[PDB]
């Protein structure tokens, strides 16, 4: 009642700019939900409005959807899907199973996106040619992450790297960082034939290329969302689809609680403490 | 060249340190005097990163940028001619010497009482050499009704 | 080496049917990733392939995307987004912040989807008219969940209930359960004007309607994914977009660690134990 | 059957050294659970056996229990307990509520323990006196973490800092780093 009459001030915390639940209708960035549906923007459109607060162009939103669908699943033997299947098989709900699978996503599992994006961004922004960049990575004792596949090497392409790469070639306006990464893989395939750009590296370099190459980004914000970790959100949001599918599959097959075999442990406990 | 007009309605200031109560009282004094612009342009605190602090301009929420270093606060706000040093008795001397390297500052109010007299004499000598007016130390500040208030003088509204 | 020659059997656990990471290219249900991209199916297409293992029709996939985008965010004052902002504001990464926000999604927050779907499914499958159904819910002492909005009542529609409802009316082939829920809200708005179908109820009834009304579902599988909890996966996957946006927003505004005020606690501790 | 006769090798992953679930009885480090209970070691004893794989002495185990009980709670207005109350109040179970509260624990909330330990360890191991150490922290532009309380200052001690400090003074054999932090 005393704030209705406006005779008090309370310091309002919890500053936000991605949703306006009050009023008449839902407003994501500055535009209502009916204008979201009337302009026929996809799910990449609402990632543009919710994560970046900007109306991305149609090729950028379609590319965001495209890099979500290739990220959707990569089998159950990966570590997060293994966690999802273990937690779902122990009688838990969807939230706990998906959550225990998502918490595996860190630096080793799914960390090639953001770190590969930062690696190629720091390579391209510092003015180093790819021939010197590969030697600098070799003599610093760490691998170029985002580059290197196990089996599929030369005239046997990854076939989802190819689709994303083709869509970036015809639809993006200018591709400096993608061409830089193409030169780096042209060097590393001359080294060993299976050192191609992964999907984890190509989504990263094309996402940085999209942010710093299309409109509405002012060249500190395009380099800020990389540092905050918007590449990780793409991977986690994409792989949540496959993890929920893994939960529904392990609950539909009706499989009882898993216990690991004792012959796959090799206990090395001390003799007596 | 010590100027005879220290504060006016166009007077902006940089507060050195986390004194959000003092900055809120500053903004309240600026709002009650029917002044168009806030007199706090930026805040300098070396122990935190560059961010924004949420303050009141009457009823409205406004953002005052808090900077880690002093140089970026001086570059982004060239209209600042007042620095109010809320540093302690051992960190006021070096902060005042760092302030006086910038030629835009015409007055510094040093609020902290305690400083040794030889360092204060060095401050006085450089103030006479540069023309910067130093209000203090060991003061609560100075108030000009209608134009500007320094720190905690007067009190709340 | 002894499994290459085929002179041993090991019982292979971890049965799965949603991804084939081996071989040449990625296979989701039975179709490769290049056929996924060549047929131009959306993100609803890969939810159809990963969660249900079926090629859903184009209106079903577009409706799945449509019910994902309305679910994307509903402000920061909801409980899960509050958890996301608290965990992101305490210096955590994207996975921990999104995870701590997603774990709030249960029966009270976000539970209206699956429970409203099950409620209207058990109402429609048991052959009870809506006039008897409303009285049965009233005299059992529990509310019809999925029905009832706070402010927006009559000739002031929810404006995302309207878009989803319109898309179901022109694009779905047959709508028995949606018309049943329309009759139930026609009764409850005659009771009190703000008792309309929520978006949480309309997505649920239209999702059950989609599974039991379109092709490729054999009338036990359309009722099985409701029991497993495929409605919860829709809500969690949709709201993960807004939660990652909340993480990026609270990290971009650079806000320090939150501590609750002591005047909003009201401690009721005992006198001495 | 072919591993019972020992005519195959499978590379066994998942190396561990903190529990032996097989056999007769539970073995934590190298000692059985009945020897754990017969020697009357506390919960600090099983943190010694499970985390460090060593039989810590009685004062060390009692100090581990002691530093567990002061860490037990610090009110609901802290950020993790706020997350716990929010998740528990939304109808979730114990695991989800405790989990959503525990995920808040990072660098800002609860990060003063490990970072303060590393800060004083790097100060003491590098041979810097506390007078130079405080000036080095001041002129690097970051605070000494683990030092600084809001209200309780001088002849008004924290009263759980005092109990832990007293127990370390009479019961620990040698305290170089504690005396270094006392000088700081
Ligand atoms: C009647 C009347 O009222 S008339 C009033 C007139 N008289 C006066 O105005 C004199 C009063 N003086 C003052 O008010 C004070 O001197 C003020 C305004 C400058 C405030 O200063 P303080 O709060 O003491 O100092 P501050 O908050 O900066 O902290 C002191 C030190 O703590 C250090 N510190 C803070 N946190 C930490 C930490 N976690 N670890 C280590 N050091 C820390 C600070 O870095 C600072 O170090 P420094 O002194 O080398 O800079
Ligand atoms: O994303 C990763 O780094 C791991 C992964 O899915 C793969 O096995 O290719
Ligand atoms: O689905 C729910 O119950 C929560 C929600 O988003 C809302 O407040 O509308
Ligand atoms: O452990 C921390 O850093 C936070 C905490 O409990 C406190 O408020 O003292």
């Amino acid at each position: 009642w005393a704030r209705e009459l406006g005779l008090i001030r309370k310091p309002a915390s919890f500053m936000t700019s991605i949703c306006d639940e009050r009023g008449q209708e839902l407003i994501y960035a500055g535009m209502p939900i009916t204008e979201v549906f009337k302009e026929e923007m996809g799910i990449g459109g609402v990632l543009g409005l919710l994560w970046f607060q900007k109306r991305l162009p149609k090729y950028s939103c379609q590319f965001i959807e495209m890099c979500l669908m290739v990220t959707a699943d990569h089998g159950p033997a990966v570590s997060g899907a293994h966690n999802t299947i273990i937690c779902a098989r122990a009688g838990k709900d969807l939230v706990s199973s998906l959550t225990s699978g998502l918490l595996t996503i860190g630096d080793r599992f799914g960390g090639a996106l953001d770190a590969a994006a930062k690696m190629f961004s720091k390579a391209f922004d510092s003015g180093i040619i790819p021939m010197e960049f590969v030697n600098k990575m070799k003599k610093e004792g760490k691998l170029i992450m985002g580059i290197g596949h196990r089996v599929k090497s030369i005239n046997n392409p990854d076939m989802r790297v190819q689709i994303l790469k083709d869509y970036v070639r015809q639809h993006f306006p200018a591709t400096p960082l993608l061409d830089y990464a193409l030169e780096v893989e042209k060097i590393t395939t001359s080294k060993k034939p299976n050192l191609i750009l992964n999907v984890d590296g190509l989504i990263g370099v094309a996402f940085v290329d999209m942010l710093r190459n299309c409109g509405s980004f002012t060249r500190e914000e395009a380099d800020e969302y990389i540092d905050i970790g918007a590449l990780n959100g793409i991977f986690v949001l994409g792989r949540s689809m496959g993890f929920i599918g893994h939960y529904l599959d392990q609950k539909r097959l009706k499989q009882g609680l898993y216990r690991h075999p004792w012959d796959d442990i090799s206990y090395v406990l001390p003799e007596h403490m | 060249g010590k100027s005879t007009t220290l504060f006016s309605r166009h007077t902006k200031a940089i507060v050195w340190g986390m004194q959000t109560r003092a900055v809120q009282g500053m903004l309240d004094f600026d709002y009650v005097c029917s002044r168009d612009e806030p007199s706090v342009a930026a805040m300098v605190y070396p122990f935190t990163g560059d961010h924004k602090q949420k303050f009141y301009w009457g009823h409205k929420e406004i953002l005052i940028p808090v900077f880690k270093n002093m140089a970026d606060a001086m570059r982004k706000h060239p209209e600042v001619d007042v620095l109010i040093n809320f540093a302690s008795l051992r960190s006021a001397y070096d902060s005042t010497m760092e302030t006086m390297n910038y030629a835009q500052i015409r007055t510094i109010a040093i609020i902290a009482e305690g400083i040794p007299e030889a360092l204060t004499r060095k401050l006085i000598k450089k103030a006479d050499q540069k023309g910067v007016t130093i209000i203090g130390p060991a003061t609560v500040g100075g108030i000009k009704p209608g134009c500007f208030k320094i720190g905690n003088t007067g009190g709340m509204l």
